[PDB]
């Protein structure tokens, strides 16, 4: 005969019950703005290879000594 | 055949487990001239004859319908 | 002043200050809210329920479960429950103290972003961290090396730890903790058929969890003393109503975790993970893990685990070499143990986040700065 | 009679006859297996699957890989696949032709082994022969001189060939290939956070690989255009269900070649390695192999990677000489080719193994017969 | 408990099956329910009459279309399980993700409550909520559903397979009702 407060209820029951609206709602949408930075892991990464590559290493002192002998 | 919405290489391939093994007189057709595909080999008292496939399953599927005679049993002929 | 620290490890939640043997009470993260019409017009409504305050309450309310899979779902409801933990249990305000947060390793960057984002600014607080689990695991277990597994509420995990480093390559992470598995445990339970589903009913089950499991010891074996025996089974009651009396259903359960096919997956297991993790990381270590094996919190808790698991690297270990795990008496509490101590030490002051950076630059500070 | 190549450079596997432009048709070396009860009673059940066929009928089957680092797992799988290729595709008898296998380079000498004696007991076959990648890389470049990097499905190589001989101590040998760099994406993928690990899903990137990588010009000055815009950041959907995009994740990726930190290791890169691997060999040749310079295969296809390599040979050559390499359009497919002109000329017949000698001597013939 | 509110009332068991009369005839879905609402205000067409079995003439108004929305929202006898629908977005999503695309085109449905017309549609309506709509989907609502299971059963009946699979005596004699549960699924 009417529209309710049962009925209110219910809706409002079903927009509690349903997982999918409000966590997609809230995870999807946080997941797309995610990252920016440049990475302290990468400064790791970074000094790492500093300290890998004798091309660095060797060459550092090699070519700039060797170059005076004598 | 009503295993519907699937392709008779699906039973090829049931053949090629049940008979290609077993069957001593069955075969798997050598190669031989004149014919796209040929997908049996198996012994007669005629001698030795090999035989092919086209997806036909459903050709030898029979419907039936009560209504159809049912109601030309009412008709005038 | 003094520094105060939270645990987020999912399950229920632990909040203590620093350098306290034990945190000052502990509560489940559920969040309730009714279900009927509200009916005595002398009642206050409260829309929403929190607690062992729920947890009595339960009955009409319905749960929403705010963390799945270590991944917290629902921002404003955390904001609630957490409020609610300061004002209620801690007296406390947000200025009072550096504050401490624990975190699923390898997990999406937006838990830390919002999560820093909001507590400073929610809260207003003077230095936060946040830390991964196997770090505060290793400082309560005291040694520098290891790995670490520790199965919560939340998303299961290996990591070995060097002494003072990581391995971040090296790190397993998986969602198999025992809320799930207590989800297939109904699916089991219909066998017996008594039956019901609803989220409190669900948890329910976990006082089982508490009392009725143990680990099998071999499972053809089992089998075949369940086929001999019914000390294998035992009685039980509801909570309040029947009694129920079960068989290898409880010990079935924790075998998921060596055969997730009962809630089917491929991951070969806690176990092949945990050597396959090994057999990337380096020839050298080894042996140290293979002493220095440690294991923690919700699906610990069982009995009888860790011998299982020793079953099991004898069978993939070369049996040559020495094997051994710990199972330490605290676990469940490990965590937060760990996180005191990682309070104490004043380098934290050197390495604090300050309110002057999140001034200064965004979330995205917490990225570099932290692991 | 005619002759006939297999290529099992791992990835998607490639045969063909002498003289074709390129084979018949290419299959990954998927191999895979039921994973739940076979309800269907109406269904045939076949336990293994392979190829296309698998990777429509994938979902419920689970995924075996064959080959890891390019060492071949599992011969009898191998059998399998071989067997299935032959008939199925190739519609071909062992007998019907001379067979010419593809190696990895300086790896054990069981796949030699086993490799041919499978080959001429299983299948029965009038010759065999296994050749190493690089030559048929020249052959097909058609430069007698060169170095050569491709790193495919699997692992990932240097070589200088100079005209008409090896260098076998200068050589390079990498387990770096795009498989291991995919499953690190996953741990980078993770950051978002929509994740999903297992063998199919893992293959669902190699999509994303095709479509969304690109080669980082220069890594810091990318990352303040990351820091600037989003033109960096692409739409892509599910191959079924949902639109995903992606950020810097796409170019971070390649990046691993030239810093395989990402998943940590020291070899101090392709580049790095190759001029090492240079200063290794002699002084007067390296002018050649300055201007020829080859790539191939599954990594190469990526647009940029040419570019940045010339950038960092600059770095590291003397600038005072020529610097070029060549970036050819049908480098995945270079393999198979050059072997199709391996096959073609007839000092082969004067090469290959024959039924006799696997009869009157092992497998060990290979190993003084062929390089 | 909806009918009282109109008040012509008998709790019984054979009272309780007179409604599957009713359930038969009267019941149709709603299309759309704050909609159906307004047309509720607007109209009696949505109102039919009906007879008693025997006796009286019986007219009946939303409380037809109010009945399957139960379905959609099992409130109204009030359980939390978030519907068909949503139950079964979730199951999919439990799911691995390759196959979903076969779903969203394969979909089906059958007996005894599928038996009201427009169900399929409502339904499809709801996974246009839930899908992403990029993807195509359809639902299968044959005719005969409620007689389907039987007709399949004659079917699973005909595959000499069952030779090799029936239980015999043989081994009810050698072991229990035990054979059942590895035997069969
Ligand atoms: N007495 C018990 N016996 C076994 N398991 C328990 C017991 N009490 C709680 N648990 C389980 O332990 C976990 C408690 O959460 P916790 O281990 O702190 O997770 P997290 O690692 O995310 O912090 C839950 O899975 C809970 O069901
Ligand atoms: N479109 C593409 N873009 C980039 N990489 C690809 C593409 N298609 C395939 N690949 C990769 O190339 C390799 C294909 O195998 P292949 O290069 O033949 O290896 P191998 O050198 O062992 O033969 C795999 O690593 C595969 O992921």
């Amino acid at each position: 005969x009417x529209x309710x407060x049962x009925x209110x209820x219910x809706x409002x029951x079903x927009x509690x019950x349903x997982x999918x609206x409000y966590x997609x709602x809230x995870x999807x949408x946080x997941x797309x703005x995610x990252x920016x930075x440049x990475x302290x892991x990468x400064x790791x990464x970074x000094x790492x290879x500093x300290x890998x590559x004798x091309x660095x290493y060797x060459x550092x002192x090699x070519x700039x000594x060797x170059x005076x002998x004598x | 055949c009503m295993f519907p919405k699937a392709t008779d290489t699906s039973f090829k391939n049931k053949l090629y487990e049940q008979h290609l093994g077993k069957s001593n007189n069955f075969q798997k057709p050598k190669p031989a001239k004149g014919k796209a595909e040929a997908h049996f080999s198996l012994v007669h008292y005629a001698g030795t004859v090999d035989y092919n496939i086209i997806g036909w399953l459903d050709k030898n599927k029979d419907p039936l319908n009560e209504t159809v005679v049912g109601l030309y049993q009412k008709s005038g002929l | 002043t003094t520094a105060l620290v939270c645990d987020n490890g999912s399950g229920l939640v632990k909040a203590g200050f620093a350098g306290d043997d034990a945190p000052r009470a502990v509560f489940p993260s559920i969040v309730g809210r009714p279900r009927h019409q509200g009916v005595m017009v002398g009642m206050g409504q409260k829309d929403s329920y929190v607690g062992d305050e729920a947890q009595s309450k339960r009955g009409i309310l319905t749960l929403k479960y705010p963390i799945e899979h270590g991944i917290i779902t629902n921002w404003d409801d955390m904001e609630k429950i957490w409020h609610h933990t300061f004002y209620n249990e801690l007296r406390v305000a947000p200025e009072e103290h550096p504050t401490l947060l624990t975190e699923a390793p390898l997990n999406p960057k937006a838990n830390r972003e919002k999560m820093t984002q909001i507590m400073f600014e929610t809260f207003n607080v003077p230095a936060m961290y946040v830390a991964i689990q196997a770090v505060l695991s290793l400082y309560a277990s005291g040694r520098t090396t290891g790995i670490v597994l520790d199965s919560g509420d939340g998303v299961t995990h290996n990591v070995p730890i060097y002494e003072g480093y990581a391995l971040p390559h090296a790190i397993m992470r998986l969602d198999l903790a025992g809320r799930d598995l207590t989800d297939y445990l109904m699916k089991i339970l219909t066998e017996r058929g008594y039956s019901f589903v609803t989220t409190a009913e669900r948890e329910i089950v976990r006082d089982i969890k508490e009392k009725l499991c143990y680990v099998a010891l071999d499972f053809e074996n089992e089998m075949a003393t369940a086929a001999s025996s019914s000390s294998l089974e035992k009685s039980y009651e509801l909570p309040d109503g029947q009694v129920i009396t079960i068989g290898n259903e409880r010990f079935r359960c924790p075998e998921t975790l060596f055969q997730p096919s009962f809630i089917g997956m491929e991951s070969a297991g806690i176990h092949e993970t945990t050597y396959n993790s090994i057999m990337k990381c380096d020839i050298d270590i080894r042996k140290d893990l293979y002493a220095n094996n440690v294991m923690s919190g919700g699906t610990t808790m069982y009995p009888g685990i860790a011998d299982r698991m020793q079953k099991e690297i004898t069978a993939l270990a070369p049996s040559t070499m020495k094997i051994k795990i710990i199972a330490p008496p605290e676990r469940k509490y490990s965590v937060w143990i760990g996180g005191s101590i990682l309070a104490s030490l004043s380098t934290f002051q050197q390495m604090w986040i300050t309110k002057q950076e999140y001034d200064e630059a965004g979330p995205s500070i917490v990225h570099r700065k932290c692991f």
